[PDB]
């Protein structure tokens, strides 16, 4: 199956900056919409940002203009720059793989939805 | 285990020792496991049929076939029946008894019928809606397939706005997984058969893959070159010089969108000493037997073609496949290319693109759509049509693998090219031409 592994997170002070990383592993041809989710403790889930393919890209109002999403296509990545941090914005981070398109060489392949792991980000 | 089942049905019912390749084996134990909803595209030719109705008979109940037009049906219910399977067809092309008869048997416990052929009409006429709702309840589908599933995307070619009742249909029969087959769909057309059709993740997929390493393709721009013609001759002559013992060994194709460029281009190259006959719908039906006749006998082992270019015409040996003019379209490209190598052996496949073709084409697909968009209103076909044409420019003024280029429109995975194009072959030779092109570009 597929992998999404976030990372880029840690400590860091208000008004300071981070840069999320997720990587997406397996035969990927495609993933129709690539979302972050943020989860404060004792706080419903977070809907984030999100990108298409092809690479509109859309923002929580809580994080406009703070917040920019990007895709490395030959990567299969996407990235969140997090600047102007405030801590409202701690939480764990990770990523939806919505519509993902896998594929072998052979002819083999699935189409899914993708959950990442999550990278921890603490606001202080 | 299934394995042993499957083998041995293979065996006692459809005659087989073992499947045509392990791709439509693996597609066909997906089908039979039964816990996902199933997408099979594999082309003409391949059995893409037995991975539904082999499944079909190893189940409990009943698989439903959702075919769009009946001459389609009909083919399959034949060939069914000589294999003594208990198949059945319902459509609007039958008598009220005959119909009637049918509505009958599926009401049973136990019903004669193991599969079921139904149109889309049929398959949501109110005549039918409460023989479907009793079969439901007594748990007797085994298995909702969709033929043609192509047909319910806008940006295929051959849209049905019957096929829309369809995801309905699947999300009703729920406890029952859906297979999709077609022979052609894009990722684009893939997205709307999954979408439109209510199927259920993960869709496992079985894709027949376009790549064939015994092509070699390549692209040459006319205005970068002397002399066209003679390159042209130097191209047919390294293809048909494989065997130089046989002296000229297979035959080739030049295509071309006109019947003045078919004459001139065999006049051409009939001079430089490579034989060359044109066939177009100018000709009368007698000089076209005649010269299709020639090449396919090897008196003339070169034909200059329009688009007529027989469906019905397979030859073995086609050493190279020269483009003199781009195509309307990626998978015309793919197709008329694909022409070559079915033998196996080593075969080349080259565009001839211009600026000046590219813009002649350009226009005169636009002009047909236009003429098309006054008989019958907007399509987003019409979309589809102009995004056939620049993916194939495209492949044409990058830098890639050429193999790669059409894997990619057509959505399967990074083909394994062994220096089995010109980029792949010389990445920075290919970066000169296309430098060389964009001198000209200039004001
Ligand atoms: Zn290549």
């Amino acid at each position: 199956q597929v992998q999404l592994v976030e990372n880029g997170g840690g400590c860091v002070k208000a008004g300071g900056s981070l840069r999320l990383s997720c990587a997406a592993s397996g035969s990927i041809f495609s993933i129709n919409r690539m979302t972050w989710y943020r989860q404060a403790p004792g706080k419903e889930r977070e809907w984030v940002a999100a990108i298409t393919s092809g690479g509109s890209t859309n923002y929580a109002d809580s994080v406009k203009g703070r917040f920019t999403i990007s895709r490395d296509n030959a990567e299969n990545t996407v990235y969140l720059q997090m600047n102007s941090l405030k801590p409202e914005d701690t939480a764990v981070y990770y990523c939806e793989a919505y519509g993902t398109y896998t594929l072998a060489p052979t002819g083999e392949g699935e189409y899914d939805d993708y959950w990442g792991q999550g990278t921890q980000v603490m606001v202080s | 285990d299934p394995e042993r089942r499957v083998r041995s049905t293979l065996k006692k019912v459809f005659g087989f020792d073992s499947f045509k390749t392990p791709l439509q084996e693996s597609a066909t134990m997906a089908v039979v496991k039964g816990n996902k909803d199933v997408f099979v595209c594999m082309p003409t030719g391949a059995g893409k049929s037995l991975c539904y109705q082999l499944p079909a008979l190893l189940a409990k109940g009943i698989t439903i076939v959702v075919s769009p037009l009946i001459a389609l049906i009909q083919d399959q219910v034949d060939h069914l029946l000589t294999l003594k399977v208990r198949v059945s067809s319902l459509n609007s092309k039958l008598s009220a008894q005959e119909r009637k008869e049918l509505l009958a048997d599926l009401e049973r416990e136990k019903p004669q019928t193991k599969i079921l052929y139904i149109t889309p009409e049929m398959a949501a006429s109110s005549s039918f809606q409460p023989t479907l709702n009793s079969l439901v309840s007594r748990h007797l589908l085994s298995y909702l397939v969709v033929d043609e599933a192509h047909c319910v995307s806008q940006w295929g070619h051959d849209f049905r706005p019957d096929y829309l009742r369809l995801g309905a249909l699947r999300s009703r029969l729920g406890h029952a997984p859906c297979v999709a087959l077609t022979a052609t769909a894009t990722p684009q057309v893939q997205e709307d058969v999954f979408a439109a059709l209510h199927l259920k993740k993960p869709v496992a997929i079985f894709k027949t893959p376009c790549f064939r390493a015994n092509l070699f393709y390549d692209v040459q721009f006319k205005e970068l070159i002397s002399d066209p013609y003679g390159n042209l001759k130097d191209f047919c002559l390294k293809a048909l010089g494989q065997e130089a013992d046989k002296g000229l060994s297979g035959c080739g194709i030049v295509y071309c969108r006109t019947r003045e460029a078919c004459e001139q281009l065999a006049i051409e190259l009939s001079c430089r000493g490579v034989n060359a006959k044109a066939y177009h719908a100018g000709l009368k039906a007698s000089e076209r037997t005649l010269v299709q006749n020639d090449w396919m006998e090897e008196k003339v082992p070169v034909i200059v073609a329009t688009i007529s270019f027989g469906m019905g015409v397979d030859k073995a040996n086609v050493r190279f496949v020269a483009h003199w003019n781009i195509a309307k379209s990626m998978a015309g490209y793919y197709q008329e290319s694909g022409r070559a190598g079915r033998d196996g052996k080593p075969s080349w496949c080259r565009l001839y693109y211009s600026r000046n073709d590219r813009d002649q084409v350009s226009f005169l697909i636009r002009k047909e759509v236009a003429k098309l968009q006054e008989k019958r209103g907007n399509k987003a076909s019409d979309k589809a049509t102009i995004m056939a044409f620049d993916a194939l420019v495209t492949f044409c003024e990058e830098l890639g693998c050429r193999h790669a280029a059409i894997a990619k429109y057509f959505g399967d995975a990074l083909p394994a090219c062994a220096k089995g194009c010109d980029h792949c072959q010389n990445p920075t030779a290919v970066r000169r031409r296309l430098e060389a092109l964009e001198r000209s570009s200039s004001w």
